[PDB]
């Protein structure tokens, strides 16, 4: 495990907000995208160099945008790319056969958010999308037609993270206004909705408007079993301090626990969509969840990111203090080796994984219930 | 031993740079300046009566308030430079309102 | 030494050199800095005054680079720097503060807080401000970057500084 | 409703003096106050536009960042 | 009329020509004239800035007006930001751009003095101390931490300290490197007088005459300590004379050593700071000649570059063998020890011997003074009559080709 700071021009210092890598290919090379508001779309090849370091490097550019991107997620696919902007508009783009070595097309025009986007997301299979946006509303899209089918307009405050069950019957949103509403696909209804929880002083769990953090990303566990939520409030005593709440499919009301963060804030959380095998350890209740095969995640506080896998409760690795400005995103490479960090400040940051330091890959990905 | 004298009196415009090899690292753009320099109860007041003249029943916080500030300086010295930058294009020292416009115009405001 | 002494008394940047900075009092032109990387075997240090020709013209440019003529005010120097102007105010109406912003908020806006946490949390905002404006003084500090490595239960001799470090960030489950 | 000159000439020389000038112009000053005047009033009004959107009275800085991000620029050390 | 027409033609010249010749031209135009011109040993970098900045002792020279002993910052961009590339001119296909930030000259504090300052030097140990040659027979000594920083409102001067021993004006200060307080001191009187200041009561004003000497017969021009030699200094007159005395012999009017300078008069004299041996003396016959201090009675060098009398003369603290000069000829020409005896194309000898190096001519009047930055190599200030003052710094490849 090496952390590199990236010092490369990334959008040419203005600040980047949102990254992803290629699903598809399993490769050790990856094609990355970033966010920035410059209203510029930058992909990088990115590979590990002679020495292990992760070298990237430019490979196409998008400028449409009239205005600045928030959100920038591939399909799981990965051929499709979906594309966001404070415009109010979403493009969907697939590379086509000077400084661009390929060109990249929209081939969707998504519109339903008539505001700055903040959060998107796709689906199990790429071809249901969700979207979150100023405008208080969560949208739903149809990747094939790209025409909208539902809006859930519930929501008081801004809704900064939406996230789409991997088994494909939830949709998990939350309100800026420290509400966290669960959604049903059928029923395109609330089918959860927590804000407060009893001790029994009763208080809300997650934080206010107050926050100097523009975003409240979170993902479903590939398992789709384990649901993550940060920005969680703790109030221990007459304080409240910054946690992260995981919640089980067992219920969505109480969270099975919480990971407290002493100093920063928790704004962004994402899993590695890779698998591993169980860690030999001590038979205990420090293991978050019991599952046959483990899986580790990345969680993105206001300055440092964590990590944590199934067996262990607090965090293996450990990064801070290496971005001046407050962090943007958290990305996962698909064989898990590359974990890309965005910051506010206007660079990235990459931080090294050698192959089987994390574990052994399942030989089979176990199949998810639908 | 010197003869000595008697003294006299004595009296393009979007400069984006390229995706590669730019490394730079402003650390001091980075950190807020804890240099006002704008006295605090002109702005004070001026945004107080812009605001009442937008709407009526409301508050501010200091915080916010220095954040408008530096806001405003950040742009001034944004257009500044675009100014001087200008006029050592338009082969002069002395800064025009013109040349205030010119630059204006080149972000696009 | 003075022993002795009484007895024996008795384009690449680099592939263009360094920034070159000019700056005359005189000129109504501005000051010029560029790098120069004009090679001419005329102007020499031995001979400065030497034509250089098919280099450039004896010809000047102040003139045509800046005939000001205009009321510059003299900013350069010797006014203004110094002049500054004190008065004084009413914030009585609309409070611009950190505790009448709390009040104005909490009165405007009401939520399912209780009194007593309220002023707590109005209370710890005051002094993050205060601190925040005490550490003002601290002005630019270069800031090392941190790095901690792998570090597992199973290992035992790695650095009991960093397994500390860590154990300040534990993982607290709740009943 | 006078308070348009409240931007003081000592203000604006040293505004000048940090953006490294040496002359200036003397009637530049009333259009510095008016390009000031209409960014504040972007500013403020978009940043109204987020609070009645964060159905909320008083206004936060964050309001602030928001509009400040969306017409364009970037806010140091205050996220 | 003629003289002024064919100066500024030249200057226009060497204004054109600067670009290819010099590294770092800094000018500014006094609002008096100075005499005396000095570095200062501190250096300001401030964290976070791309520029240095140091200080500079210089005074004025007024005809009717109250003359004020100067201090002057002075900014200088940092050797970090001596590479950079910040733009391109398709123009002149280099990274150049005129902009507008650039470091200044700031004066800082101005003394009240009575009449021009002659001659001002400091502390080697602490720029607190500075000394002062004043018209009178008077010799004042200013401290700009026990002085308010802006000249008093009253026209007479406030000098911490006056130093006896003098009969008139002088043009001949120094200090001793290795000895505190110790002042050696060159008047019109013939007399050289040597104080020590670091014996003065806290309160005491008044500086009695430590010591006499009376060896010279003519205008004693300058008197200096040695670099290195606890005792030992050298004096230069008018009568083409160069003396050593050691302040240990019993005898102030017997010179240690009486050695003959020249055919004419000689100004200055000037130590290597590295060299124990070497010493560089300035002569009105327009030659420069070096003497080994093993052997007086033989010049080890007299250069030969200048058409008038030299004034000025002083080594390197960066480099032990490199020496300039500057007289009434407004030129100041840089010589090098390692260039001697070394064949030369005629092509290059037109002007003259192989020895210099260099010439500086940007000066409209006369160099009054020169002192070379111990910290920044090659950085020098010099001042002409017309307070005209100027920061510059030649070529590199000049001197490392």
């Amino acid at each position: 495990m090496k952390v590199i700071t990236c010092e490369i021009a990334w959008h040419n210092k203005e600040p980047v907000y949102s990254l992803d890598f290629q699903h598809g290919t399993a490769g050790r090379i990856h094609r990355l995208a970033s966010a920035g508001v410059d209203t510029n779309v930058r992909i990088w090849k990115v590979e590990k160099g002679p020495d292990g370091k992760a070298i990237v490097e430019f490979l196409s550019n998008l400028a449409r945008h009239t205005k600045a991107v928030n959100v920038v997620r591939f399909s799981p696919t990965g051929e499709i790319l979906a594309s966001g902007g404070d415009d109010a508009v979403i493009l969907l783009w697939k590379v086509n056969d000077q400084l661009n070595k390929e060109n990249w097309t929209v081939v969707k025009t998504l519109r339903g958010h008539l505001e700055d986007v903040y959060d998107i997301c796709w689906a199990t299979d790429g071809n249901l999308m969700a979207s979150a946006s100023v405008d208080n509303t969560a949208i739903i899209w149809d990747v094939s037609k790209g025409q909208k089918i539902s809006i859930f307009n519930e929501h008081k405050s801004y809704v900064q993270g939406v996230t789409w069950d991997p088994l494909g019957q939830y949709v998990a949103t939350l309100s800026c206004d420290r509400v966290l509403r669960v959604y049903s696909i059928q029923k395109k209804r609330v089918a959860f909705n927590v804000s407060k929880m009893l001790s029994a002083r009763s208080y809300r769990m997650f934080h206010d408007d107050s926050m100097k953090s523009f975003f409240r990303r979170l993902s479903f566990t590939p398992d789709g079993s384990l649901l993550l939520t940060p920005a969680g409030c703790v109030e221990s005593g007459e304080n409240v301090m910054n946690t992260t709440y995981v919640f089980s499919r067992k219920n969505l009301k109480r969270p099975i626990a919480h990971l407290p963060c002493p100093g920063k804030a928790t704004l962004a959380v994402r899993c590695c969509p890779v698998y591993f095998e169980l860690r030999p350890v001590v038979e205990t209740g420090v293991e978050l969840m019991s599952l046959p095969y483990r899986l580790v995640f990345a969680v993105a506080s206001e300055d440092s990111v964590l990590l944590y896998d199934t067996q262990q409760s607090f965090p293996f690795g450990y990064v801070s203090n290496i971005h001046y400005h407050t962090l943007s995103d958290i990305s996962w490479s698909s064989d898990g080796a590359f974990l890309a960090i965005s910051s506010t400040d206007g660079y990235c940051s990459f931080v090294t994984f050698e192959k089987d330091e994390l574990g052994i890959p399942l030989k089979e990905k176990p199949v998810l219930n639908m | 031993a010197r003869t000595k004298q008697t003294a006299r009196k004595s009296t393009k415009k979007p400069h984006r740079y390229r995706p590669g090899t730019v490394a730079l690292r402003e650390i001091r753009r980075y950190q807020k300046s804890t240099e006002l320099l704008i006295r605090k109860l002109p702005f004070q007041r001026l945004v107080r009566e812009i605001a009442q003249d937008f709407k009526t029943d409301l508050r501010f916080q200091s915080s916010a308030v220095m954040a408008l500030q530096e806001a405003c300086e950040a742009y001034l010295v944004g257009l500044f430079e675009d100014t001087n930058l200008c006029a050592i294009h338009a082969k002069r020292v002395t800064i025009m309102p013109k040349d205030i416009q010119l630059a204006r115009r080149i972000r696009g405001e | 030494l003075c022993s002795q002494l009484d007895q024996l008394l008795q384009p690449e940047r680099r592939k263009f050199g360094r920034m070159k900075l000019l700056q005359f009092c005189e000129n109504h032109r501005p000051a010029y800095w560029g790098t120069w990387n004009k090679k001419t075997a005329l102007i020499r240090a031995r001979d400065p005054w030497a034509q250089d020709t098919k280099l450039l013209d004896y010809e000047v440019d102040s003139d045509e680079e800046w005939e000001e003529e205009e009321p510059g005010e003299s900013l350069s120097h010797s006014e203004g720097d110094d002049d500054d102007d004190m008065g004084e105010d009413e914030d009585e109406d609309d409070g611009f503060f950190v505790p009448h912003g709390y009040l104005s908020e909490d009165e405007g806006v009401t939520e399912e807080c209780a009194d007593p946490e309220n002023h707590k949390v109005r209370q710890k905002l005051k002094a993050k401000e205060w601190d925040e404006f005490l550490a003002k003084g601290k002005r630019f500090r270069v800031l090392q970057p941190v790095k901690i490595g792998c570090v597992w239960a199973a290992d035992r001799d790695c650095a009991g500084d960093d397994l500390k470090v860590l154990q300040q960030f534990a993982a607290c489950f709740l009943e | 409703r006078d308070n348009i000159q409240g931007i003081t000439k000592p203000a604006i020389r040293r505004l000048a003096r940090r953006g490294g000038v040496k002359r200036i112009s003397g009637l530049i000053y009333e259009e510095t106050r008016g390009v000031l005047k209409v960014f504040l009033e972007n500013v403020i009004r978009d940043a109204v536009t987020y609070t009645e959107h964060a159905k909320r009275k008083t206004v936060t800085a964050m309001d602030v960042v928001y509009a400040l991000k969306r017409q364009g620029r970037t806010l140091y050390g205050f996220g | 009329a003629v003289e002024e027409r064919v100066i500024n033609e030249e200057y226009k010249i060497w204004k054109k020509n600067t670009p290819f010749l010099y590294d770092l031209v800094m000018t500014h135009a006094l609002e008096w004239p100075s005499l005396t011109a000095q570095w200062l040993p501190d250096v300001t970098r401030p964290e976070g800035k791309d520029f240095s900045i140091h200080r500079l002792v210089l005074g004025t020279h007024t005809s009717d007006e109250q003359n004020h002993l100067v201090i002057a910052s002075v900014q200088l961009p940092n050797d970090d930001a001596q590479f950079d590339a910040s733009h391109y001119d398709s123009e002149k296909g280099e990274f150049g751009g005129f902009g507008s930030v650039s470091g200044k000259i700031e004066i800082e504090i101005k003394i009240n003095h009575e009449g021009e300052v002659n001659r001002a030097r400091y502390m080697p140990q602490n720029p607190c101390i500075i000394a002062t040659k004043t018209p009178s027979s008077d010799v004042l000594v200013f401290d700009y931490t026990k002085h308010p920083s802006k000249p008093d409102p009253s026209g007479e001067c406030n000098p911490d300290l006056r130093l006896r021993g003098h009969q008139k004006e002088g043009y001949g200060l120094s200090w001793n490197p290795n000895l505190s307080g110790h002042l050696l001191s060159a008047s019109d009187d013939h007399t050289i007088c040597l104080w020590d200041i670091s014996a003065v009561p806290k309160e005491g004003k008044v500086v009695d005459a430590k010591t006499i000497f009376t060896g010279h017969t003519a205008v004693v021009e300058d008197v200096s300590w040695h670099l290195l030699h606890e005792s030992l200094f050298g004096s230069v007159a008018d009568d083409q004379k160069l003396m050593i005395w050691d302040t240990r012999s019993n005898n102030t009017s017997k010179p240690s050593h009486s050695v003959d300078a020249h055919t004419a008069e000689v100004n200055c004299l000037s130590f290597n700071p590295y060299s124990e041996f070497i010493l560089a003396t300035g002569s009105a016959d327009k030659t420069v000649a070096l003497w080994d201090l093993r052997n007086l009675k033989l010049k080890l060098h007299s250069f030969e570059s200048h058409k008038d009398e030299i004034f000025q003369v002083q080594w390197s603290p960066h480099n032990e063998t490199i020496l300039a000069s500057s007289g009434t000829d407004r030129r100041l020409n840089v010589w090098d020890l390692s260039k001697i005896g070394e064949e030369q194309s005629p092509e290059d000898a037109e002007d003259g011997p192989p020895e210099l190096l260099f010439i500086h001519g940007g000066h409209t009047a006369k160099i009054s003074d020169f002192s070379w930055n111990p910290n920044e190599p090659w950085v020098i200030c010099s001042v002409s009559e017309d307070n005209i003052m100027q920061v510059w710094q030649m070529a590199e490849n000049i001197y490392n080709d």
